[PDB]
């Protein structure tokens, strides 16, 4: 079939009208980024050569050709340390909780580390854990952070970021009480902080719904993990190519080397030596190429990774999809097998209606403007209102404020503002 | 059949024919030892950078 | 350790930021009597931070601080003669 | 040490280079390493064989050269790009990316000049000077909900202000600092407390 681009949808334009929300949700999404990959390690002559001594002074010929290709694995090796530092690395101290998870009425159980287990990773961390998932001069380097250091690391932003809101990414971790720290975030949105309090309660009941619904995706979907389970896919199946070339006789009479060597005489042995060398040598070439190209392609990765933590954790971002779909409010890291993955928090306007407008209204000849929000007609009255949350007001002189006259907006409304 | 290594005792078992077997890299995996009909594990001796 | 085997350093139980890395988790250092020393490396100090639902910290002062940033631009344009680097 | 960002770049496009030097001295299997060698001692049908070698064996070598000068140019412009967008957001403006021009809050950026590449100074401002103060979301007076525009309501235990977040300053509670909205019986953690209207 051909596919569809999406649903029509004609909005209702007209030069007085109006939408506006008078109720919104809580949304909860998932973001999941690569940070690093295995760092391998292959020895330049004793995959071509093993233990052979006529191979290995055969090899001399290409100078440093074998030198240059450990020199460039080593380079991707210690990068991928250091991307592994930036992302995660980036907090002067360790935070942790109080013993009383008084946050209220956010639960945040799920994302805070499991003081019972011999790693102290949270719920979701375990779940992201569970599903993400030859000798010949081949091995693997540990990497320098191991992944109970990561979980100490996330703890400890996850800790600074409910405690102390965004502070403690500036300077000095300064306690809030968190439902102030919500009211700050909503101010931050356009959205007036008396909205949190009143619907203090029903904020919180959405917060917590969403976190319950993201370890049912993770939990029953593993595909959800995909990104990851890509980059660990490629590097297997490359190095797999490579041991699989060893087998290729490139012209020989036989790809092992030793067959070669318990039959031939050294004038003979030494041609069919060399012919292995060029097929090895360029097959561990284009090996090192590949790796390259691919390490750069996480590093890119890691450095958005790292950019996120500092602008969606460490602070409210004005920037329109980088934190997830809705306005920003808040996210919270949890570390994966090779990445991290953020819960993005944000802010949806979810019920709208439509209401007439006017660009100004005009009393006694004095043209009046809100210094805040929109003017808004029901039918019968007018009221002034914030943007993203219905909540109609009087009109006050203390609401607009005054420039020009009767004459010069195109479709001013002809009305009253009252003096306090 | 030649190579270097460390010989262990296999837990493992060859149908009554097979004489060697091999790994998923298609190399040595193990042997039989022809005077004692016993199969043996290949190792490779240990190696590693400085 | 889990990175090979060490021969040389001293191991201690101790905890410090890291200077020389291993890896999985272990750094070495040169300290006091001056000797290598191999050791967990510290993630830094802890914070506990005094929560409460009634409680806001306010800075009565500030401090002005000017950080270095550096970063490259460019690289030297070379050029090489594909004839005459092989053939002169 | 503080230059070791610029001082490895160049170090890295040295090392190449010079790799590629050495490899002119490889035979790759020849009599000589050195053309003029083969020439002036063989006769062409022979002087080829010695030469064709030499050539395969220079020509990967750069060939592999002009690769990783590829990757390398790439991995520079990159940075070029990150230093441009600086440029433009903290040195021609005021930046809220919150790590992205220094530590703290940033303020502005002076840059500076250095060889093949730029040095910004960034100037950011650090709240240095903590105070404990009890706090609540709201004040309740004559039964109406008042909010601060600005700031948030602190006590020093006997009397409640409103100040600035950033900076304590602490103001008397009026009805020109707070705004209504709701009752005594919405908000969780309301204080009891006046209001003074001018
Ligand atoms: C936060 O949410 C968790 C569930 O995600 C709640 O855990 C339950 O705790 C009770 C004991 O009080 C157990 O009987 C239930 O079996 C637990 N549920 C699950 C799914 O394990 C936790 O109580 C909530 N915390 C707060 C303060 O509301
Ligand atoms: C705003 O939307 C929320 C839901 O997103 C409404 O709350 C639900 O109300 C129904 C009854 O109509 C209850 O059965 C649900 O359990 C409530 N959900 C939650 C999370 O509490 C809320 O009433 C709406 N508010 C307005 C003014 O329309
Ligand atoms: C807008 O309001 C004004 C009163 O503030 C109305 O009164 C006058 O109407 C006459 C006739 O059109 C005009 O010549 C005067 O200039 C108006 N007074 C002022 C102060 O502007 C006016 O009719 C109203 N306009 C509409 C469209 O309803
Ligand atoms: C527009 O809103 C006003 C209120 O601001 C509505 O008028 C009120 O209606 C109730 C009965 O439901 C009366 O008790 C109030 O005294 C009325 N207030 C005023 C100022 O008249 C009005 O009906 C709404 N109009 C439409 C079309 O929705
Ligand atoms: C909060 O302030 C009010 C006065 O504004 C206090 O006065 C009344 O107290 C009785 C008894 O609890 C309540 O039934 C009335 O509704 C209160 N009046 C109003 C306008 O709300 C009240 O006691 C104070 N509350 C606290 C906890 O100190
Ligand atoms: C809270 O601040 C008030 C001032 O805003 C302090 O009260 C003043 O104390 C001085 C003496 O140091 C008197 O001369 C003033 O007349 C007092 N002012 C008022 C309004 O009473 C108060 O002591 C401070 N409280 C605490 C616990 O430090
Ligand atoms: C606004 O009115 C149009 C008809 O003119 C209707 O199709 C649309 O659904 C209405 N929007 C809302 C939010 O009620
Ligand atoms: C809005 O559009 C209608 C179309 O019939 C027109 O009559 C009216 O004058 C317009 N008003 C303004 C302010 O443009
Ligand atoms: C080989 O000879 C030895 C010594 O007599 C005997 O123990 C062994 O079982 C024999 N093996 C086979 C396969 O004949
Ligand atoms: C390890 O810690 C104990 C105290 O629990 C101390 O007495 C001992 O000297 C320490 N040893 C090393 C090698 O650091
Ligand atoms: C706030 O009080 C706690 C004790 O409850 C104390 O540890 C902390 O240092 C105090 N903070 C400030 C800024 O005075
Ligand atoms: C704050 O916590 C204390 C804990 O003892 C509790 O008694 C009090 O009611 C709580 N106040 C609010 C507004 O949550």
């Amino acid at each position: 079939y051909t596919m569809s681009l999406g649903a029509e949808n004609s909005v209702a334009y007209s030069n007085n009208s109006i939408a506006i929300p008078t109720n919104f949700t809580i949304s909860v999404t998932t973001e999941i980024l690569p940070v690093s990959m295995t760092k391998t390690s292959v020895d330049c002559t004793m995959y071509i050569c093993g233990d052979s001594t006529e191979c290995s002074n055969l090899l001399l010929q290409y100078g440093s050709f074998c030198t240059q290709l450990n020199r460039a694995l080593t380079g991707i090796a210690v990068e991928q340390d250091k991307n592994t530092q930036e992302v995660f690395a980036q907090v002067k101290q360790i935070y942790k909780t109080p013993p009383i998870k008084d946050f209220g009425g956010f639960n945040f159980s799920q994302i805070l580390p499991d003081p019972s287990k011999p790693s102290k990773r949270s719920f979701i961390e375990d779940l992201l854990f569970n599903k993400v998932t030859k000798f010949n001069g081949l091995t693997v380097l540990p990497p320098l952070l191991t992944d109970e250091m990561i979980a100490q690391y996330t703890s400890a932003l996850l800790a600074g970021t409910i405690t102390s809101g965004w502070t403690f990414g500036a300077g000095a971790a300064l306690q809030i009480p968190f439902a102030m720290q919500m009211a700050y975030r909503f101010n931050g949105i356009g959205v007036t902080q008396n909205v949190l309090y009143e619907n203090q309660k029903l904020i919180a009941n959405q917060f917590n719904s969403a976190i319950g619904k993201i370890q049912d995706s993770l939990s029953s979907t593993a595909s959800a993990l995909g990104k990851l389970q890509d980059v660990v896919n490629q590097n297997a199946q490359a190095l797999n190519t490579l041991v699989k070339q060893l087998s290729s006789n490139f012209g020989a009479i036989s790809s092992v080397l030793n067959d070669i060597l318990s039959r031939l005489d050294p004038p003979e042995a030494e041609v069919q030596i060399d012919r292995l060398i060029t097929g090895r040598l360029q097959s561990l070439q284009t090996y090192v190429t590949q790796q390259l190209i691919r390490a750069a392609e996480i590093r890119a990765s890691a450095n958005l990774a790292a950019t996120k933590m500092s602008e969606c954790v460490l602070g409210q971002s004005k920037r329109v999809d980088f934190c997830g779909k809705g306005y920003h409010l808040m996210s919270f890291p949890q570390s994966a097998p090779h990445g991290v993955v953020f819960l993005h928090v944000t802010y949806v306007p979810a019920q709208e209606k439509n209401f007439t407008t006017a660009p100004a209204i005009c009393h006694d000849g004095k043209a009046h403007f809100p210094r805040e929000g929109v003017f808004v007609s029901n039918g019968t009255h007018w009221f002034v209102t914030q943007r993203n949350f219905y909540e109609p007001q009087i009109i006050t002189t203390d609401n607009t404020f005054v420039s020009g006259n009767c004459d010069v907006v195109i479709g001013i409304v002809n009305n009253t503002v009252y003096d306090p | 059949l030649t190579g270097t290594g460390v010989l262990t005792e296999s837990n493992k078992k060859f149908l009554p024919f097979q004489q060697f077997g091999r790994d998923i890299a298609d190399t040595t995996d193990a042997v039989r030892d022809p005077q004692t009909l016993e199969i043996l594990d290949i190792t490779p001796c240990s190696f590693g950078g400085v | 350790t889990r990175a090979g085997c060490l021969i040389g350093a001293e191991h201690v139980n101790n905890s410090y930021e890291c200077d020389i890395p291993i890896g999985a988790g272990i750094c070495a250092s040169y300290q006091t009597s001056q000797s290598i020393i191999a050791y967990t490396m510290s993630l830094g100090a802890e914070n506990s931070v005094a929560y409460s639902n009634n409680s806001i910290a306010i800075p009565t002062n500030f401090t002005i601080s000017v950080t270095t940033e550096i970063l490259p631009v460019s690289m030297t344009k070379t050029s090489v003669d594909c004839t005459m680097y092989i053939c002169g």
